[PDB]
């Protein structure tokens, strides 16, 4: 069985994140719908050590600021490591994708919603790939 | 030594060797072949010696464990299924630990008397001395009868 | 004549799987259809040793919760290096394709679909490669 | 001039297969069309020495079992390599191209239909790779 | 020793060999090639040496068994099927295996009076002394007739 | 012997070897051949030397099997005909080997009485010491006549 990846590295610095789970729920008492007046429920936590790094190429739509007939809109992405487990959501639910708090290209931070979790069951070590897109800015995703 | 304390003291001196390694059976084996050679329960002085030698006798069927199996003559190995590739290249480590055991015997037990009589003189003590000269069947200078013997020559080593 | 392909490895860890085969059969006594009501019957096995790995590229099709405009849909994939003999469906006949039973990125367990199977006549040693589709969240596949 | 490849192989296993020649013919007395009523003449051969391996990608027009309106579809093909000259149709002609027999996915055998044979005429060694498609299920191709 | 406990002992002492290595039918032919020769049911002081001889010949059996095939030619080898690859890289470990029980008879049975002879001294003892003057074959220094043979130089070793 | 037993027993002592490696033709032939040379029939004594280089001429037509073929000056190999890939990389075993067996005849057969005149000293048997004295033929120190032949001198190595 695999054991020098079953250990931390020695060579590479990691870094921890934040991160917060996700949930919602109905509000309104009378309106017939799943919807209602739908609300998060947020329970924050932290990975235990992670790698973070930019998309490769540069295609149109991995620019960070877009025009549109609006104005200059926003975005950013991520690729990354780590060794915490985080999931995505799951239908007939009421459990939502899983966030982190990472910097952006403005120099503030923002949530990033995970969209693709990679694992390798049949290896054993709990090593796994996420790639991140950032929440839509003013909101708080979905 | 009963049967059950030389499998927990040969584990411990062979460095918490574990069972699918060496089996308690071949331990056993070896252990009563000493135990019958110096009939221990006749003599228990021999206690040091059997465990030295029984110590000795698993080392070697370790080295000859390896040989017989694929272990020995391999020196590479490479997986690859996929994205998983692992690649790494103890019949040469058991060999001088053999060699390195067998100049340590206080190792095992340190009334082994090991390293006593390297260097010996002789004619420089009465009681070799004397051993040698009133042995019958020794036969010494003082012998030389020549041509044919005569009665001017002793036929005994010993002093009348 | 291959040597050492012809036998089990012994450096990359190796797993088992559960699968099962699947048939149909026609149930309503009157309609003049070949479908019927149709039911799937089941026979499980499970596979000697087997390795499961992820896909490896970002494309929108292989992200695993897809947006739509009913909601946040679910998909997975996986392909898989095993040395048991799984088959597809045949046309003319009652067999439907093989599952097996794999862990997911919602921290559950579902069932994959068999979808190709690669094959290598020439060469007489008995590896093969799968591509393995998970079924609807809700249903037993097709 | 090119010596070893001019010789056959002694370190990865080769394998024979089997095929057959395909020609076509009227039959209809009174129609006066050139397909008349089409039948096939067959006249079977073997191949020296070959070798078979599948498709490499995962691209969707190469899985196995394809879901169309109809049902589960059946599809497979292959690349072979031979020391033997099988020919495609030639127009203006009444020559086919010629077939040769396989195990498929299902477990069963088909007949897969040449497609395209590469040949180097300036080099001189009679090694030849060809690209082949299963027959329809079904049928005898075209 | 009878025809089942040879086997029995020779897979032990072989660091437990496999059925398919050598079979049990050759550690017979090779136990049969001494019991015959040394008449181990008339004389019974020889069940150490026809164990040792036994052990020695299908060490010997088993080097000739990767010869005269393809393991000893071969140091390399790569499998590639697809994805699948393997490179790896007992004929030499068989070897200095052979010369090392060779000299450590001693792991077979302790009681083969091994390593007893090494230095010989002549003229020290009087029961070889008596046995080479005695015998009536041997030729000495007083003998030396010379030109032509005389009464006065003896003919025989011993003494009147 | 007879003639089915020698490619029994040839075929056990070189490993089990097939019979594509070596034919039992080419075994008869050299057997054939020491049985004319040394008549078996007439004299049963020489079933062991008959035997032993039997076994010996055949490792020697082995040694050249090797030789007028491809594998003896070939070292590496490589086949690619698509995903498969094959690189790897007996005649020297076979030569060594032959010179061991050379060296150790008793794994044939352990009557050949080897190994048992490697020193010989002169002057020390009356056996060895009349058998030259006593030749007709001999020529030795007491025979020199010097300028010209004189009655003085013996002109015969026997005593009278």
């Amino acid at each position: 069985a695999y054991s020098l990846l079953s250990s931390r590295n020695r060579l590479i610095p990691r870094v921890e994140v934040q991160c917060r789970k996700r949930e919602w729920v109905k509000t309104d008492p009378d309106s017939p719908f799943l919807n209602g007046g739908r609300e998060v429920l947020y329970t924050p936590f932290t990975a235990v050590e992670c790698t973070v790094q930019p998309m490769r190429g540069k295609a149109i739509r991995d620019q960070n600021n877009q025009l549109m007939i609006g104005g200059e809109e926003d975005y950013d992405s991520y690729t990354v490591y780590s060794e915490t487990l985080l999931f995505r959501a799951r239908e007939g639910t009421e459990h939502l994708s899983d966030q982190m708090l990472l910097p952006d290209s403005g120099g503030g931070q923002t949530w990033f919603t995970v969209m693709k979790a990679d694992m390798y069951p049949s290896s054993g070590v709990p090593r796994y790939r996420y790639y991140l897109i950032a929440v839509p800015v003013g909101t708080e995703g979905g | 030594m009963t049967n059950e304390q030389v499998i927990e003291l040969v584990r411990v001196l062979l460095g918490g060797i574990t069972t699918e390694e060496i089996s308690d059976q071949t331990i056993i084996f070896f252990w009563t072949k000493w135990k019958l050679t110096y009939d221990l329960d006749n003599r228990p002085e021999k206690i040091p010696a059997a465990l030295y030698n029984t110590v000795v006798d698993c080392v070697r069927w370790l080295i000859v464990q390896e040989v017989s199996s694929g272990n020995s003559s391999i020196r590479e190995r490479f997986e690859k299924i996929g994205d998983e590739t692992i690649s790494v290249k103890s019949w040469e480590s058991w060999k001088d630990f053999l060699d390195w055991l067998e100049l340590n015997p206080d190792y095992i037990d340190p009334s082994l008397a090991f390293n006593s009589s390297l260097v010996i003189i002789g004619g420089v003590r009465k009681d070799e001395f004397f051993r040698v000269k009133n042995n019958p069947n020794s036969y010494n200078g003082f012998m030389e009868q020549g041509v044919y013997p005569t009665p001017a020559i002793p036929k005994q080593s010993a002093w009348p």
